[PDB]
C-alpha cells in the first residue's frame, strides 16, 4: 500500500555525522508534511520538527537544530535527515511520520568506540535424563533479533532484556515449551550489525 | 515555548475497569475551532500506532473500545473495556503551536489474579572451549505482582557476584509478566563452588 | 459515477492564503467508495445559509493513499468552512481582513 521505510541500522564515531533515510513507498513525499521524531532507552518521544516537501521550508524544535537539519526532495526520492558533532545521548531511534492532523503511518542509531564482534550463543538445557532456552554473549552494536525455530515455536517465546557490562552486551531468551516431545529445537539468533545468523540445536 | 501534561505518570486498571488519562496544556493550543489534538499508542521496539485526531475520532480502525473527550486546553480521554493488547506509553500530543512536541506520557497495567511464578534454573552450557563457564542463568517465567529481590545463594553466604537482571513486561496474549536475573563469573570461581541457589520468595 | 461520498475528511496541510483570492485547503479522504464527491460547501455559523463560492470545478477523489485538493473563494470578514455528511462534521472556521 503505502510504506514509508527508514534505513536499517548504522554507528558512529563520536563527532561525526549519519544521515537517516525514510523512503515513502506509495504517496508523492510532495503531497504533505514528514516527521522526524526522537526516543532512547525509556525516555518518551520529543519532536525534532518537520518539513514540506514542496516549498523546501521546514521548522524544528528549538534546541535540536544545530544537531540536525531534515531535508527531503522536490525530486524523485524520499525524505532525509543528518545530525552533527554528536553526543551519547543522541544514541537512539528515530521515527518519520507524514498526517498533518494525526501522524497515521510512520517509519537504530549509536554513537562508539568498540566496533561490531558477533556474539556468542551457547544453547543452555538440562533436564535429569518441559523448560528450556538458550543464551547470547559478548557483543556491541545494540541489535539482536532472536528466534526459536521458524516462528512456528511461537507464542511461548520469552526473549529478555539486553544486559550491559561495559560496551560489551548479553542476552538470554528463554521459550518454555514444556510441550511434551523434545524429539530437535534450534536457537536461531541474529546480529545485523557485524552481519551473523547463528544457530545452535539442543541435547 | 508551550505544554502540555500528561498527569497519571503511572497508573493499572483491572480487566473490565474503566481507564482515562487528562492531558493539560500551559496557557492555549486551539485552532480552527477544533483543537488539533493527537492520541497514540507505542509498545517496545515497535512502531506507535495513532488513534485520535480533535477529540473526535477514527482511523485505522479501532474496533470503538478506545475514544475521545475535552476542548479548550484542559482535556482528558479514555480507554473503557481494557484487554491485553492494552499494555502501552499512550503519549499525548499537539499540532497547534509550531514546536510541536508530545507529552511526558504513561504507563499501562493490567491486573491479573494474584499469580504464583514458575520453574526455571539452568547451567552454563558447556562448550568444548568455553573461556569461563560463569552463566548461572535463572528463569521465572510467570507472575503478576511486579515486584521485587531475588537471590543467588552460592550454599553459605550467596554471591554479589554478577548481580544482574532483566524485566519482560507483561505480554497481551494472557496478561503475565517475568523475570529474568543471573551471574557472571569467570573460570577461577566455578569449579571451586559446587551447591548454587537462586532464591525468589533451583538446585546445583 | 455520481456519487457524494460517505467519508471522513481532514486537512494535511495548512490553507495557503493566495492573495489572489483562493484560500486552497487541502484533504484526504477515509472512507469506502472509489471516485466519489467531497461535500464540499461553505457556510456561515450554523448552516447559517451560505456565504461562499467554491472555485472547483468539480472535485472528487481516485484512493485512499493520495490528497484531494481544494481551491475556494470566500469574501470577507467573519465565515465558516465544512466538508462532511454529517458523521464526522467539518467545521472549519477563517478569518479575514
Amino acid at each position: 500500500e503505502v510504506q514509508l521505510q527508514q534505513s536499517g541500522a548504522e554507528l558512529v564515531k563520536p563527532g561525526a555525522s549519519v544521515k537517516l533515510s525514510c523512503t515513502a513507498s506509495g504517496f508523492n513525499i510532495k503531497d504533505t508534511y514528514m516527521h522526524w521524531v526522537k526516543q532512547r532507552p525509556e525516555q518518551g518521544l520529543e519532536w525534532i520538527g518537520r518539513i514540506d516537501p514542496a516549498n523546501g521550508y521546514s521548522k524544528y524544535d528549538p534546541k535540536f537544530q544545530g544537531k540536525a537539519t531534515i531535508t527531503a526532495d522536490t525530486s524523485s526520492n524520499a525524505a532525509y535527515l543528518q545530525l552533527s558533532s554528536l553526543t551519547s545521548e543522541d544514541t537512539a531511534v528515530y521515527f518519520c511520520a507524514r498526517d498533518y492532523e494525526g501522524f497515521a503511518y510512520w517509519g537504530l542509531v549509536t554513537v562508539s568506540s568498540a566496533k561490531t564482534t558477533p556474539p556468542s550463543v551457547y544453547p543452555l538445557a538440562p533436564g535429569a535424563a518441559v523448560t528450556l532456552g538458550c543464551l547470547v554473549k559478548g557483543y556491541f552494536p545494540e541489535p539482536v533479533t532472536l528466534t526459536w525455530n521458524s516462528g512456528s515455536l511461537s507464542s511461548g517465546v520469552h526473549t529478555f532484556p539486553a544486559v550491559l557490562q561495559s560496551d560489551l552486551y548479553t542476552l538470554s531468551s528463554s521459550v518454555t515449551v514444556t510441550s511434551s516431545t523434545w524429539p530437535t529445537i534450534t536457537c536461531n539468533v541474529a546480529h545485523p550489525a557485524s552481519s551473523t545468523k547463528v544457530d545452535k540445536k539442543i541435547e | 515555548d508551550i505544554v502540555l501534561t500528561q498527569s497519571p505518570a503511572s497508573l493499572a486498571v483491572s480487566l473490565g475497569q474503566r481507564a482515562t488519562i487528562s492531558c493539560r496544556a500551559s496557557e492555549s493550543v486551539v485552532r480552527y475551532g477544533n483543537s488539533f489534538m493527537h492520541w497514540y499508542q507505542q509498545k517496545p521496539g515497535q512502531p506507535p500506532k495513532l488513534l485520535i485526531y480533535r477529540a473526535s475520532s477514527l482511523e485505522s480502525g479501532i474496533p470503538t473500545r478506545f475514544s475521545g473527550s475535552g476542548s479548550r486546553t484542559d482535556f482528558t480521554l479514555t480507554i473503557n473495556p481494557v484487554e491485553a493488547d492494552d499494555v502501552a506509553t499512550y503519549y499525548c500530543q499537539q499540532t497547534n503551536v509550531d514546536p510541536w512536541a508530545f507529552g511526558g506520557g504513561t504507563k499501562l497495567e493490567i491486573k491479573r489474579a494474584d499469580a504464583a511464578p514458575t520453574v526455571s534454573i539452568f547451567p552454563p552450557s558447556s562448550e568444548q572451549l568455553t573461556s569461563g563457564g560463569a552463566s548461572v542463568v535463572c528463569f521465572l517465567n510467570n507472575f503478576y505482582p511486579k515486584d521485587i529481590n531475588v537471590k543467588w545463594k552460592i550454599d553459605g553466604s550467596e554471591r554479589q557476584n554478577g548481580v544482574l537482571n532483566s524485566w519482560t513486561d507483561q505480554d497481551s496474549k494472557d496478561s503475565t509478566y517475568s523475570m529474568s536475573s543471573t551471574l557472571t563469573l569467570t573460570k577461577d570461581e566455578y569449579e571451586r563452588h559446587n551447591s548454587y541457589t537462586c532464591e525468589a520468595t533451583k538446585s546445583f | 459515477s455520481y456519487s457524494m461520498c460517505t467519508g471522513k475528511f481532514k486537512v494535511v496541510k495548512e490553507i495557503a492564503e493566495t492573495q489572489h483570492g483562493t484560500i486552497v485547503i487541502r484533504v484526504q479522504y477515509e472512507g469506502d467508495g472509489s471516485p466519489c464527491k467531497i461535500p464540499f460547501e461553505i457556510m456561515d455559523l450554523e448552516k447559517r445559509h451560505v456565504l461562499g463560492r467554491l472555485i472547483t470545478v468539480n472535485p472528487i477523489v481516485t484512493e485512499k493513499d493520495s490528497p484531494v485538493n481544494i481551491e475556494a473563494e470566500p469574501p470577507f470578514g467573519d465565515s465558516y468552512i465544512i466538508i462532511g455528511v454529517e458523521p464526522g462534521q467539518l467545521k472549519l472556521n477563517w478569518f479575514k481582513k
